[PDB]
């Protein structure tokens, strides 16, 4: 009964859930001793690893969600309602380094109440969700602050590699939305296969033959920024930029920790100066001035923008 | 010593290395070593920083060295 | 998922034998919730999740924008307008948003300056080379008589105010940008060409896709070239590779331009002189003579009704 | 092979015969030139490479010192819509300034027509090699490989190429503006001069072509074409 | 051929070593294993019987018995998708 639930698309479970390949009898006649089965597939241990896409209070939820998950898979919506443009306006703080919710931007863009985020406690850095502009279902991908400051690791790569595909498949068309430092590096990273599961989330990007438009909503750096991208800043049929952008080949304090090195106390200072300094030769005004962008729009416009897309 | 190499951590940098450097020092062999000698070695210190199928067995090193010759494969 | 108000009960634990009741820190509406009826806790373990219980305000970052944006419009430079109008010319915005359905055109690369910090700086060219001359971007044509979806277009006209419509580095990376566009959505082509750079005397742009990629849209999709004004070199050429070319009267369209002619030795010769609209109307190079501008616009946005579909309303003759 | 070596002259402004430089390539007694006497600025030839079937175009520096005029083009036009019907992979032998320009030249229809060279260029799907002999310069230049020098699967020139968006001539009849009697003088010290800083073996540096071969080595990229 | 025959212990709890049982059967030399010490629940090798080539797939005792595990699992799924 798991087996085929687990070959499925997505598995909508409720709180009392228990998922498990093997059955007590079976943990039993392996001569792993006897278990309880409220200890296999707790909708806690499943809710991690990615094995529960969606999480309902109570089975008329569940059968609730599993009517709107196939919605996306069967056509357009007639009634929609946009939301205030105006709060799109005001997701992102005027200070880099204040933090917000992906979520707010997402229901900031994406007419009201159409989000349905599968897998939300796995691979937390990026979120993917099935939305709707305009009556019109779309795949859509975005870079969470609230992780590693937006940094994509092994596992958020592979989230968003499977989304990639499952668009693909039924020929959702993409909304990217960006804001990464790019991929999380360091001798650790690299331990969980990072060059491999990256590569592979390059190679989804590159399969996609749906439209993808790709929004920069603050940071865009690296290969991480192009891998949301399908590959290439080009792949997109429009990268465009929110005012609070910024893009280049990599992150600004990473550009000035290595161009300027003393201070045995507080460097902080010195640094966040030099970091703020910097900013200003690497908005996303001065890279939509060499036409590395589309354009930086008026977050308002998002939805303009996401429409001719379909 | 012992202790720090026994000291298995993994997911974020340590100064289990550096610690291990310097007690490995010799002045610090006498028993003690004044306020100023972490500092006066410290970039001294800085820079200094498998399965068998069945039918296999394993020849494992009987002490401590360093391999001169080894058999081909 | 419900809001709950300040001391309303969220949860209820037994601790030893009695009844432990948590309850709402104040006004808070419930998001997620990691538990279940049932389960053992811990101290300190997460019960559940929350969110406790203007729009005008301008900002600076999208102001900067609007601004910079406003710059490249008619509006922002009555400098340059005023010398088009004086010639009895429309500008290349006016030309587009005559041609293009109310508010569908969606603008690529408008921010756009001309690629030369050498021959100048950063502050003239932002001010002076407003979308490196060349204004284009998607855009519906007929979408009232059409679907919005048949009406779907790529247009793009050169702005004859900066550097005389030139193609250049930025401009080229927009024209290739949006002709893949076309390509990708299959959609008809309008180009207003016209004008014919300080570095051209290096590395030669030999590589440059634009124009293979528009001719290999030739059978694909309707390509019409608007003309006005003159059209020499690569303006021409992609104006050539089209489907048909609407000009007016006062049009000169020709391969070469006089730099060209006189570049070869053969002298000097004035625009005027090259690809008269009595010339081209004869070779069939020009399909349709216009009267004017807004006639040329009219035959357009007519040409590409007959690739766009069928018409509801029509009048049978005598 | 050693014998194309000698085809093109150094001097960049003694003409040569096409014929000779086709001939020191393809294998002996395989080229067929069709309509020689037609559209002479540009040959149409079906030739030979170690026994395989390809068609061959190349600017003959006896018509305008290789420009192409609205009726070589027309032919070559022709000669590619033929190649891409029958699957023929086209060799292309570049040595053009560009479009032949001028008011009369317009007068024959030449946006139309070097327009159709662009367009059957960029309809080609069979393999395309390009050779530049000696110039190669404008939009000329690149419909002898399809519409860009990116499109062929190889752009590869020999020691005499020199490579320009704009001949080196039209850069210094441009860029320098007095000579009472003889100009001439003067002229060709600029442009001898200029040639320096335009010639294949620069435009390589920069990968703008993909090679500069020793022409003994044309017939080895081409087979590759096959 | 005939050696084949011995690969197997004829007591069912007696370990064996895959790779005997592969060796026995694509031709001499022909065998590549790729990612061996990965997922070394599964072999997965580029083989060849009689010249022809073939992808390989095998379950070694060497680890849980032969059970098949979340990523022993995820490795042959990658061969899988490479043969086909």
């Amino acid at each position: 009964n798991a087996a085929l639930a687990g070959v499925c698309d997505v598995i909508i479970a409720t709180p009392d859930a228990n998922i498990g390949m093997g059955g007590p009898a079976m943990i039993e006649g392996g001569g792993l001793g006897v278990y309880p089965p409220e200890a296999i597939g707790p909708i806690a241990v499943q809710r991690r690893n990615g094995v529960v896409g969606l999480v309902a209070r109570d089975e008329a939820h569940a059968v609730s969600l599993a009517k709107q998950y196939l919605s996306y898979f069967q056509g357009r919506l007639d009634r929609w309602q946009a939301p205030d443009p105006r709060v799109a306006r005001h997701v992102v703080p005027q200070n880099r380094l204040r933090a917000y919710d992906v979520h707010r931007a997402i229901e900031a863009i994406v007419d009201v109440g159409s989000v349905l985020e599968l897998r939300p406690d796995y691979g937390v850095g990026i979120v993917t969700a099935l939305v709707r502009v305009e009556g019109v279902p779309y795949g859509l991908i975005a870079n969470s602050t609230h992780h590693l400051g937006g940094a994509i690791d092994a596992e958020a790569a592979d989230k968003a590699g499977d989304f990639l595909a499952l668009c693909e498949s039924f020929g959702l068309p993409v909304i990217s939305l960006c804001d990464t430092p790019g991929f999380m590096v360091g001798p650790d990273a690299e331990t969980q296969a990072a060059v491999r599961r990256f590569g592979r989330m390059f190679v989804l990007g590159a399969r996609l033959t749906v439209p993808l438009g790709m929004i920069i909503l603050r940071k865009g750096y690296g290969l991480g920024a192009m891998a949301m991208a399908g590959g290439s800043f080009r792949a997109p049929q429009f990268t465009v930029a929110w005012p609070t952008g910024e893009i280049g080949g990599m992150g600004l304090e990473s550009a000035v920790r290595l161009g300027y090195r003393t201070d045995p106390a507080e460097r902080q200072n010195l640094f966040d100066r030099l970091v703020a300094a910097a900013y200003q030769h690497g908005k996303a005004l001065r890279a939509a001035t060499t036409f590395e962008l589309d354009d930086v729009i008026d977050p308002a416009a998002s939805r303009a923008w996401i429409t001719r897309l379909s | 010593d012992t202790a720090l190499s026994e000291f298995g951590v993994e997911g974020v940098a340590t100064n289990i290395g550096f610690l291990r450097r310097l007690l490995a020092e010799q002045r610090l062999e006498t028993g003690w070593v004044n306020t100023d000698f972490v500092d006066e070695k410290l970039p001294e210190l800085a820079a200094a920083a498998v399965e068998l199928y069945p039918g296999e067995d394993a020849l494992r090193a009987q002490l401590a060295g360093t391999v001169v010759e080894v058999a081909p494969e | 998922g419900a809001d709950y108000p300040a001391g309303a009960q969220l949860v209820v634990l037994e601790a030893m034998k009695m009844q432990h009741v948590l309850a709402a820190p104040d006004a808070l509406r419930t998001v997620r919730v990691l538990v279940t009826p049932g389960q053992v806790v811990g101290t300190g373990d997460p019960l559940l999740v929350f969110t406790r219980t203007d729009l005008d305000l301008t900002r600076a970052d999208l102001d900067e924008v609007i601004e910079r944006h406003a710059r490249t419009l008619d509006e922002g430079r009555p400098d340059a307008v005023a010398k088009r109008h004086r010639q009895g010319r429309r500008t290349a915005r006016e030309n587009i948003d005559d041609l293009v359905d109310p508010g569908s055109f969606v603008e690529y690369g408008a921010l756009a300056i001309a690629a030369q910090r050498s021959r100048r700086s950063e502050e003239d060219l932002i001010a002076n080379t407003p979308a490196d001359g060349l204004v284009a971007g998607l855009a519906t044509v007929g979408a009232d008589r059409f679907g919005p979806a048949a009406a779907q277009a790529v247009v793009a006209s050169y702005d004859y105010t900066v550097l005389a419509g030139t193609q250049g580095m930025r401009n080229h990376a927009k024209t290739d940008r949006v002709f893949d566009l076309a390509a990708r959505k299959r959609l008809p082509v309008v180009l207003f060409a016209e004008g014919g750079r300080p570095g051209d005397t290096g590395a030669a742009g030999l590589d440059v896709p634009t124009f293979r990629m528009l001719a290999g849209l030739r059978g694909r999709v309707p390509l019409v070239s608007v003309v006005s004004g003159r059209c020499f070199a690569g303006n021409a050429a992609l104006a050539g590779v089209c489907d048909v070319i609407i000009a007016t009267p006062d049009a000169n369209i020709g391969m070469g331009g006089p730099a060209m002619i006189e570049g070869g030795g053969l002298g000097v010769y004035p625009p005027e002189a090259i690809g008269p609209i009595a010339v081209q109307r004869r070779n069939g190079v020009v399909g349709l003579v216009a009267r004017d501008e807004a006639h040329a616009v009219s035959l357009a946005k007519q040409y590409l009704s007959y690739f766009q579909g069928r018409l509801d309303r029509w009048q049978a003759p005598d």
